[PDB]
């Protein structure tokens, strides 16, 4: 038993993990009422590791459903998908309104509505026989994710201090700062409880999404349902070695291993190639294995922001490359030779890189099992450069005068500007410190 | 002439069939200005309808995977769930009543991780 239950959390966080369901569906090879497609066992070899085991070939998702707002999470419940999702082991059904739209309103209703909060995951793990941990899908972006985000990280790790804690963080649009002027308060409190309460994290850039979405779809602008596409082909694509068979890392708690050199150097770039609309039309003649993995360590995919001025004056030391598919797999370790020859891994100055690399054959569904995919989650220490970008933004805000003492209508009523301040330049020296 | 009564063997040694030809015993060779090619194509003809027999009915070709399957661990996600499971019964001193349990234990992993066809993978036995 490998059960994780995901806590899906957040305004933007409850729409991105509305589309992780629908991308299970047509993978799994099921339909939501019952195993009537046989390719389903066939296909794909663990139909519960997101899944309750069936009792009667009937599903419940490890999905569990609080926000402030209930129009997110009626947006799951009014879909074309319904009984899929069993509001009882989820959520109780109807949950109220916030104040709202504050971090600080969904910070104190943790501490009042514990009680039932961390009674909602029980009545889930009532059929895992052995729970792996907790993946916490939370929105850095809104009020309402991250409010009761930071909330569960604390308290997962206290009752559950023997469970997986990682985190799908999705920040704020960094542009930004005259919508989202909260940003640089509200998106360094929850790093905050991300650096000694968490041993990894994956973070993800908002404004380095759209950098690869219109380059990639050529759509005319990527809107809020445009951007929760993008984001839910790379958290299914995280997760394959856990539902199809590869020899290397077939444990999360595996992929995650290889991936943190230290606590405070985590912060792992993720990048993924096969987005566009035209690689319908070299799918046909087979683009060879050699070259479809080589251009993920070149930045051309890269969902993490970072500069094309401080690449070679950083250096990757862990970086893990999930292909999916059949790709031919035996000049897979051919083509991770041609890496050293061209020098797209760097090496740290006292010691040897590492690119592991996984595989996996996969079910019946023909964007996968005809087109290659390249996962790349790369742990890079060229990640204080957006340390750097939101430090000089907070310290900036900080003097004009805003939300210090609008931020402080709820639940704060102390100084606690200064360690935060404090906490991300402590990050930002354990990154630069490692490598010589 | 040794392996054309290798193959007789195999059939004899066989319950299905008990001989190879049934169109080359409508012929008789007894030559000796030719008795090379008579020999010759009455044992490419033995062993055709041997090369069908195993990849048809015998599923030689299903056979091979499976064996070359779970020993270099290509159900990997199959055999780091039972390894966690195995980890457990090394907790114990070695006794006798080991494997009886691991087999027991076998298929409790099989059926989470839901492997495509479990009653062909209850024949891994698990020696101590």
């Amino acid at each position: 038993p490998r059960e994780i239950i995901t806590l899906q959390l957040g305004q933007c966080g409850n729409q991105i993990g509305f589309e992780f369901w629908k991308q299970l569906c047509a993978e799994h090879g099921i339909s939501p009422e019952g195993i009537v497609e046989e390719f389903a066992t066939e296909g794909t070899d663990r139909k519960d590791v997101f899944f309750y085991q069936a009792d009667d070939e009937h599903y419940i998702p490890r999905a569990v459903l609080l926000d402030l707002e209930p129009r997110v999470i009626h947006s799951i419940l009014n879909s074309p998908y319904a009984n899929l999702y069993n509001p009882e082991n989820i959520y109780l059904s109807e949950h109220g309104g916030g104040a709202g739209n504050n971090w600080a309103s969904g910070f104190s209703q943790g501490e009042k509505i514990h009680e039932d909060i961390f009674d909602i995951i029980d009545r889930e793990a009532d059929g895992s026989d052995s729970l792996e941990g907790f993946v916490l899908c939370h929105s850095i972006a809104g009020g309402t994710g991250s409010g009761l985000g930071s909330y569960l990280l604390e308290r997962l790790n206290d009752r559950y201090p023997k469970k997986l804690v990682q985190t799908y963080s999705v920040f704020p649009n960094q542009d930004e700062m005259s919508h989202v002027v909260v940003q640089p308060y509200n998106s360094l409190l929850t790093l905050k409880r991300l650096t000694q309460n968490a041993d990894c994290v994956v973070v993800l850039d908002n404004t380095a999404l759209n950098r690869i979405a219109t380059d990639r779809l050529h759509i005319q602008n990527p809107s809020f349902s445009q951007i929760n596409q993008l984001v839910s082909t790379i958290m299914s694509a995280s997760t394959t070695t856990l539902r199809y068979p590869g020899y290397m890392n077939n444990d999360l708690i595996g992929l995650i291993a290889s991936l943190i050199p230290t606590p405070r150097l985590h912060f792992l770039m993720t990048g993924y190639t096969p987005l566009t609309t035209d690689q319908s039309v070299a799918s046909v003649r087979k683009t060879t294995v050699l070259d479809v993995m080589r251009r993920l360590l070149q930045p051309k995919n890269v969902m993490v922001s970072t500069g094309r001025d401080r690449q070679t004056n950083h250096c990757y030391i862990a970086i893990l490359n999930i292909i999916q598919g059949e790709v031919d797999p035996t000049q897979v370790h051919k083509s991770l030779q041609r890496i050293r020859e061209r020098k797209l891994a760097n090496f740290i100055p006292w010691g040897p890189a590492s690119i592991q690399v996984a595989l996996s054959r996969k079910s019946p569904y023909l964007p996968s099992a005809h087109r290659v995919s390249g996962l790349m989650m790369a742990n890079h220490t060229n990640i204080s450069s957006l340390f750097e970008r939101t430090c000089r933004q907070y310290d900036k805000l900080r003097k004009r005068e805003a939300f210090l003492e609008q931020f402080r209508k709820e639940d704060i009523f102390k100084d606690n500007f200064d360690e935060l301040d404090n906490s991300r330049e402590i990050v930002q020296q354990l990154i630069d410190e490692y490598h010589a | 002439i040794l392996s054309t009564g290798k193959y007789l063997n195999v059939v004899r040694e066989c319950g299905h069939d008990v001989t190879c030809p049934d169109a080359k015993e409508i012929t008789y060779t007894l030559k000796e200005q030719a008795y090379v090619e008579r020999i010759e194509k009455a044992y490419n003809y033995a062993s055709k309808v041997l090369l069908d027999f195993l990849m048809e009915e015998e599923e030689l070709v299903a056979h091979l995977r499976s064996i070359k399957h779970y020993f270099l661990m290509d159900q990997g996600d199959f055999f780091v769930h039972f390894m966690d499971l195995t980890e457990e019964e090394l907790k114990k001193p070695v006794d006798d009543i080991i494997p009886t349990r691991l087999e027991a234990l076998l298929e409790l992993a099989l059926r989470m991780s839901t492997a495509n066809t479990d009653p062909f993978k209850d024949d891994l036995k698990i020696e101590l």
